């Protein structure tokens, strides 16, 4: 599998034995994601949450034909140590799936 | 369509069949929503576990970067190759196939058996656990999205 | 014949009647009597009868009645949500109106004529019950604004006085109504 | 033409009190007599049931049987789509009750059952449902007739 | 006139005959003969002829015929769900019933009046075909409980042995039936 | 009004010995002659065909063509509900058979065909389906005639 | 009466007339005039008038007309698919057909009978509009295969030239036609 994030964590991701790439901007990370999708990559590609919350929304022009790699936003360096509200993210997820935005 | 009594009876039968089928589809939708509202909380718990794993892995990586220095970190990154073996076995959910992730996590993919770089090895262990946390999160999220699309289709 | 309202006798009758009370056996299934469809029924005598009500029953009867009709209408619009999502997974502002609609249906739009103090309902009695229901809803909404668990709202003992206001005697009613009106001001201000 | 809007069935409904309807599905499934309980109705039943003329548990037992069968027939149609494992426990209990009811209560053949025999069989079929599911029955009758086994009529159905 | 079964001659004939073999134009369009509508046909002489069938064909023949009728009824019930959601949305215990019903319709009920052999069929040949079909259905139902996929059960070579048992001559059927009944066991003893 | 149950076509069908029915759906698609095969009929067909008159494989080929076209029409009805992408691999062959049948066997224009040409085209069309589906043809005729490809004629 | 085309007067007229111009209420309700149903109409004089067209307007007129009729048929076929999956789920090759069919419907078939210029249209003006529409369709079909998005094509300013083409008078149409053809051939070259 492949992981893309800030370059300050690519070495740490490689320390796990996984492929890790670095990115610093929205368009650079998007181009790196497109290059990873275009090649015969593996079944998972991880993207930075703080930069690209919705990675599939732009790559579905290529990923609707073949959907073997799975995209996922992972938390970044600057926001992990303060935490993020997973509750609001799941509320937005239910909004994308159901649309009622009523949940407790 | 020619108007005959037989045609009228056939059309009334078709109307009754449609009226039954609507309620049957509504019951199926209720069952799907019942499954979905537990799958969502499973995904939430997996997400917070992944957040904790990310926090501890980043702390260990910062400790390895500061004290041991970028030289040992770069050497460890050079000595540890990426992993190529993955499994994408198909799972069946309501007649729709979904990929179920399984990473092999093999022996010999990590080197430098001496424990002298203590800060680097613990970061390696933390990222190793981060891998399976991410795998669990992805495995829940794919099923959640597929159930959502099934509910969309039935509605 | 089949329950269809397009039958020529029904069409001819509907053209001239001033009131139209439609029934159905679906409420008879739930032992809800009288089984009048409050959505399909209507009356054209409401405007002309209001001066009699305000001069002889209470000066604020029509406004309160319209408010209760609106509260009943608001319950019906949420049925497109409870049909997909369960009836407990709703927010406070929707669960409150669903609960008050159930209370209204099961204590004001339901009646039995085999009991002495309920078979014949005076206008003052109905006005008092309506006042209690509206006051309960208003204080519950005000407490929800202050912030409180909605399960406490579905548990407070004052709620049972609405149910037990039907069986007070007709000449015994006003003391009971004043007692409930002074009780309701007590529980919802301190415990919420 | 199995049409209830034909004038002969239509006018008979206005004059007579209730009807009994035979079902072709139960006939083709091998059940005799093929009486379908769901579209059947008797409008003078409440004046004949009750204590002093029969047993006092008649009406509640009949109502509970009707409701349980009405649930089971729809659960049986949902099963073929969603599968048996996707059900809950009470759904499978109703699914068992429906076909046990059709096999034992209705399919009597050339038997002559007194009212006590039929009430006993009805209570035997209801015993497969858990307590608290029987909302329409008073607890005094439940404390006296619940919990009997079905293996009596099983000797010669 | 125009295939309308509400014709007075047809309705008057219904109340005085013992058997009713209704034909269907939809089956005749697709050249499926004798094109008998199974849903709209009946016979009142079935129960009176059971002792003759027991003493002249086989002791268990009425049970086999009733099992075939129950299979056809089950297939007819499921067609109002396939029309809604398609055949691929059902479970395997329903796909098996659908395929068995298709096999029965396209092998047992179908008959060519211009073929040399298929034009005439004795009672024992029909009994043998029914026995083979029921044995196959029992074996295929047993195989599902072991988790065998339905999509390969129909690929077995014995389905073509069943589907061409019509054209076997009357003097060759007593051996063909035995070899097919042995082949059923020999194929279903170990699928995969 | 294209009503088959009108008194004049009803009595004519009751008196005569078959009919050749034209289809407006085939006419709107530019197919000439727009002869619909399913509602058509010929009662005296069995007297004039067979061995020693036309060929020994005439009747079985006709029956198999009728059954396959009926299956294709039913699958066309199904794809209006479930979509063609949800089909199995078997039904796509019937769908393509129905389309190719309408485009090649019926749409012949103003040219004159002999019986051998029509039987050759029919056997070319039947070769699209798998060999195991031909339940109404004797295996001798299948061995003798199956296998030709339509590209040798209309390629 | 009531738009029923099975009435005796309508059916007795279809047996003698050579053309049948069927009007539709659905198009007339949406102010789409002349509201001719192009699926239920027909003409039996099309074949006999071809030699006149081949010498009095242009030698490729029947081919152009048949191509546009085929485009309309393809759009009408795709209309069943688009109504249950939405316009987004279709690919580029189908969305192009949908947009071209909409352009043909709203810019060629529609005709205002009260406008100063649009009330009367010659044969050569319609031929020029037909040529412009098909040239645009062919250029867009060629440019689709180069990965160009449908969004980039639908935003092109040359689309408004087709829409306003029917309001140009007869004395000014050939120059507008030449400029529009040059712009059509140039804008897609400027496109990627």
């Amino acid at each position: 599998m492949a992981v893309i994030a800030d370059p300050e964590t690519a070495q740490g991701f490689r320390l796990a034995g996984l492929e890790g790439y670095g990115a610093s901007s929205a368009e650079e990370a998007q181009s790196l994601l497109e290059t990873l999708v275009e090649r015969g990559g593996y079944a998972l590609v991880a993207v930075d949450e703080a930069l690209l919350p919705d990675p599939e929304r732009a790559v579905e022009r290529l990923m609707r034909g073949r959907d073997l790699p799975v995209l996922l936003p992972i938390a970044g360096l600057k926001e992990a140590f303060q935490g993020h509200d997973v509750e609001g993210y799941m509320r937005e997820l239910v909004r994308k799936t159901i649309g009622f935005d009523i949940k407790l | 369509v020619s108007p005959t009594r037989m045609n009228l009876l056939q059309r009334r039968g078709q109307l009754r069949l449609a009226q039954k089928g609507v309620d049957l589809l509504k019951k199926k939708r209720d069952a799907l929503v019942a499954e979905f509202f537990g799958l969502v909380r499973e995904a939430m718990e997996a997400r917070k576990a992944l957040d904790q794993a990310a926090k501890e892995a980043y702390a260990a990586l910062l400790l390895a970067q500061a004290f041991d220095g970028p030289e040992v970190v770069a050497g460890a990154a050079l000595g540890v190759p990426p992993l190529e073996g993955v499994e994408a076995e198909v799972e069946n959910v309501w007649g729709s196939k979904v990929p179920r992730l399984k990473a092999t996590f093999p022996d010999g993919a990590l080197l430098s058996p001496v424990g002298t770089p203590a800060y680097t090895l613990e970061a390696s262990r933390a990222f190793r656990r981060y891998a399976e946390a991410l795998i669990r999160v992805a495995n829940t999220e794919t099923r959640l999205k597929k159930i959502g699309e099934e509910i969309k289709k039935t509605t | 014949p089949g329950g269809d309202m397009s039958e020529p006798v029904t069409q001819s009758t509907l053209r001239i009647v001033g009131a139209f009370w439609r029934l159905d056996a679906s409420l008879a299934f739930r032992r809800h009597f009288p089984a009048i469809n409050w959505n399909g029924s209507y009356s054209l005598f409401t405007s002309a009868l209001d001066p009699w009500y305000r001069e002889n029953v209470a000066e604020d009867y029509p406004e309160l009645r319209d408010a209760i009709s609106e509260l009943l209408q608001r319950e019906a619009g949420l049925q497109e949500i409870v049909q997909l999502v369960g009836p407990d997974a709703l927010q406070d502002a929707e669960r409150l109106v669903i609960e008050v609609g159930r209370i209204i249906r099961e204590d004001f739009l339901q009646q039995n004529a085999y009991h002495e103090v309920d078979a014949y309902c005076s206008m003052k009695k109905a006005y008092g019950i309506m006042k209690m229901i509206l006051a309960f809803y208003k204080e519950a909404e005000a407490a929800i604004k202050r912030g409180v668990s909605i399960d406490e709202i579905l548990q407070l003992p004052v709620l049972e006085r609405i149910g037990r206001a039907r069986y007070v005697s007709e000449e015994e009613f006003p003391a009971y109504f004043e007692e409930a009106m002074k009780e309701i001001q007590g529980a919802f201000k301190a415990l919420a | 033409d199995d049409d209830r809007t034909h004038p002969i069935p239509d006018l008979t409904g206005y004059i007579t009190e209730g009807q009994i309807q035979l079902s072709r599905e139960l006939h083709r499934k091998g059940i005799y007599p093929p009486i379908d309980p769901l579209p059947s109705l008797s409008r003078l039943m409440n004046n004949g049931v009750g204590k002093g003329k029969t047993r006092e548990d008649h009406k509640q037992v009949s109502d509970q049987l009707y409701s349980a069968y009405a649930n089971g027939v729809d659960i049986r149609k949902l099963v073929a789509i969603i599968g048996e494992d996707a059900l809950t426990e009470n759904d499978r209990r109703y699914l068992q009750f429906a076909d046990a009811f059709e096999r034992f209560f209705i399919n009597q053949g050339q038997q002559n059952r007194s009212i006590e025999e039929s009430l006993q069989i009805a209570w035997a079929l209801l015993s497969m449902l858990p307590q608290g599911e029987l909302k329409r029955i008073s607890k005094d009758h439940i404390g006296k007739y619940y919990g009997q086994k079905l293996e009596e009529i099983w000797g010669a159905p």
